[PDB]
């Protein structure tokens, strides 16, 4: 709430130089950190989606501890920030109650943490929502974040397809429970349509609090065990399934459930690739060029073993021809002929270079 | 290349510093003292003639790309020199003093561009011995422009200017010289063991002003310099009188040694007033005292 | 570095099996010639002394 002191900062260009510096520093790691912020609220709901009896508490103290560490870290950063802001233009008040709600949707969290807090989970989800949201907000108060926003959606329209069809799987799970004959084997059918129904829910938490913060590793990791989550609840669907007895329509719900793994793989292949991106969009070539690279390396990590370098120089010259044939038709597409040349004596020297391979 | 590049980018840094001279103002960094400044400005000396030194060696194998690591290396050498500099204008009041620190700055980096051009001669050009001995000279060069830089401040200058004068007078008292009141042994003699004891006495201070204040130890060891001067010129009488001429060169010998002795005393006494924290070297102080006793012994 | 000083020791020891005896000025003139070389060595060896980064880890 206080603003930091703001010792002097002089004229001095240097003196403006070291300042902009700490300021991409400051920006650089409280991104870092809200990030662990959101992955210890994300571990937070695994745990707390267990039973309590096997709830091991302790894990769930550490995320709290670094997010109280951040926190104050948060502070202490984003104050210097909002110093330096107040410097050139002089708006931190924006960031500031950004930081405000992160805190209170932080202590909202912890509010939802005690046991001696009876309330049921998915309000403790509604407030990791909120958190995911208030991060949000943070990390684009400050725009480090939001690469691009496809992604992240994507992602989000994804999951929400899996929740829908996880609800019509439910669907078809309680229709063939009704039709089994035993009673108490659809007891445990329920119990499966249930903690899958939670197991879609804090899916969809996991969505909330993650889109911020796709960056960071650990968030990554956190979906991955939360598809892994699904997953466990995917196989208890299964063995609902395996409960009935002989009928098409378990193996309706089978095929639900396949897709419900499958829509889960591309959701997580979708957000790897987005955290496994290129800052820019797709250049001219790349995998081709990428493809190169993968030979040059393979080739330079071989000496010795021409039974290997016959092979990558085969594909490499492969490739090679690839871009130099669509190099030809770029040039032909090229108007100012000038660089229709410069590509084709580029593409003269690399069927040069294939050669002297050969 | 980016090293000399650099280079470039160090002057428009010295311009700015001269543009702030003009101003008559630097504000220091939150974090930069006058005293982590000379630490800086030290260490930094040490770093970049070590680095130069790579240089030269890099280049006596030539054509290496370590060269250029080494260049790259004395680049952020000149540029931690940059903090130093840069801080030590911004903490000062005399005009003087700010402008001798861009000036030698300016020197330092200008010649090492020298050695950036000319060390990629030699990468380019292998077998020449005469390439060595440029670097070896422009080296020397840069070398020399470093210590005005440390000398830079004034506390520090008179006291190795003192050092260096009683060294010249006992230089200027080593070329055969010899006075005319030859006087008598006994009395001469003894009143050089009492100025040996002095002097000592005096390097005892020294050390303890190295537990102490920086001034105190300019002014104390401008009395040993004073003294060690009477002490030589003891020591030019004692030859003046010496029955033997053997005898006399013995003598002109002891009082050399014992000259080198507080040379390198003092040497190790400014190298120690640039940090009040560097045990090691003030241990090295210490059996710098211990040689000059040595000689004052003998 | 130190091949540098071991190879102007060899030069020393023709040196020291030249200026032996021969009281000759051409002599001398080679033995400082030769202990020049050396002393630039050792000033490089001075100044690798002076690594500051590389010297010293103080207790605390």
């Amino acid at each position: 709430d206080d603003f930091e002191t703001l010792p002097p900062l002089g004229q001095d260009a240097a003196s403006k130089a070291w300042r902009k510096n700490k300021m991409d520093e400051s920006k650089h790691e409280i991104h870092s950190q809200v990030d662990a912020i959101t992955a210890g609220t994300a571990s937070v709901v695994n745990l707390t989606a267990g039973d309590p009896a096997e709830t091991d508490y302790t894990a769930v103290g550490c995320a709290v501890t670094t997010i109280s560490s951040n926190l104050t870290e948060m502070s202490r950063g984003v104050k210097l920030l909002a110093a330096l802001l107040e410097d050139e233009g002089g708006n931190g008040r924006p960031l500031l109650q950004a930081a405000k709600g992160l805190a209170g949707a932080v202590s909202e969290l912890l509010r939802s943490a005690q046991p001696a807090s009876a309330e049921p989970r998915q309000n403790l989800l509604l407030a990791a929502g909120n958190v995911g949201q208030a991060s949000g907000e943070l990390l684009q108060q400050i725009g480090e974040s939001d690469t691009d926003p496809h992604f992240q959606d994507v992602l989000m329209q994804l999951a929400n397809a899996v929740a829908s069809a996880a609800a019509a799987l439910v669907l078809k799970a309680k229709s063939v429970a009704q039709r089994t004959e035993d009673s108490g084997l659809q007891t445990q059918v329920i119990a499966a349509a249930t903690q899958c129904a939670l197991s879609t829910s804090q899916l969809v938490a996991c969505t909330k609090v993650v889109a911020p913060t796709i960056s960071s590793p650990v968030c990554q990791e956190q979906l991955v065990e939360a598809g892994r989550l699904v997953a466990k609840a995917v196989e208890g669907c299964v063995s609902a399934s395996q409960a009935a007895t002989e009928d098409g329509q378990l193996l309706r719900g089978v095929g639900a459930a396949a897709t419900a793994v499958t829509q889960a793989l591309n959701e997580l292949l979708q957000h790897v690739k987005a955290h496994a991106t290129g800052a820019g969009p797709a250049g001219r070539y790349d995998q081709a060029t990428d493809t190169i690279l993968t030979v040059t390396e393979n080739i330079f990590s071989s000496m010795g073993d021409a039974g290997e370098m016959v092979r990558q120089a085969r594909i490499l010259a492969q490739a090679t021809s690839d871009l130099v044939n669509a190099i030809k038709a770029d040039a032909e597409g090229e108007s100012d002929l000038e660089n229709s040349r410069k590509l084709l004596s580029a593409a003269k020297i690399l069927a040069d270079a294939t050669a002297k391979m050969v | 290349d980016s090293a000399l590049s650099v280079v470039q980018n160090l002057e428009k840094d010295l311009q700015e510093i001269k543009a702030a001279a003009r101003d008559g103002k630097l504000k220091p960094l939150p974090g930069e003292t006058m005293e982590k400044c000379t630490q800086d400005l030290g260490n930094s000396t040490k770093a970049v003639s070590s680095a130069i030194a790579k240089l030269l060696g890099e280049i006596a194998q030539g054509n290496e790309n370590y060269a250029g690591i080494a260049a790259r290396d004395v680049a952020g050498g000149l540029r931690s020199l940059a903090q130093a500099a840069r801080g030590v204008a911004a903490l000062t009041s005399d005009p003087a003093v700010q402008a001798i620190v861009l000036d030698t700055a300016s020197d330092v980096l200008d010649k090492a561009s020298s050695l950036i051009e000319e060390a990629k001669k030699a990468s380019g050009h292998p077998g020449d011995p005469e390439s060595q001995q440029r670097l070896a000279q422009v080296a020397k060069a840069v070398t020399q422009a470093l210590n005005r830089c440390v000398s830079c401040l004034p506390g520090q200058r008179d006291v190795d200017n003192a050092l260096r004068a009683v060294g010249d007078a006992s230089k200027r008292l080593l070329s055969d010289l010899l006075p005319p009141s030859t006087g008598t042994f006994q009395e001469a003699q003894s009143r050089l063991n009492e100025a040996a004891a002095g002097l000592n006495q005096a390097a005892t201070e020294l050390v303890q002003a190295s537990r102490g204040t920086p001034q105190d130890l300019a002014r104390a060891s401008g009395r040993f310099g004073q003294d060690f001067s009477t002490f030589l010129e003891a020591g030019v009488e004692m030859a003046g009188q010496a029955p033997s001429q053997e005898d006399r060169a013995q003598v002109v010998s002891n009082l050399k040694g014992i000259s080198m002795s507080s040379s390198k005393l003092l040497l190790a006494a400014k190298a120690l007033s640039t940090d009040p924290a560097s045990p090691n070297l003030k241990s090295q102080l210490a059996a710098a005292a211990r040689a000059v006793t040595d000689s004052i012994n003998q | 570095s130190a091949k540098e000083v071991a190879n102007s020791t060899a030069n020393l020891v023709k040196t020291i099996k030249a200026l032996d005896g021969d009281f000759t000025e051409e002599n001398r003139a080679q033995c400082r010639a030769a202990t020049a070389p050396l002393l630039e060595a050792v000033d490089n060896l001075s100044a690798f002394a002076s690594n500051p980064e590389f010297s010293s880890v103080p207790a605390q």
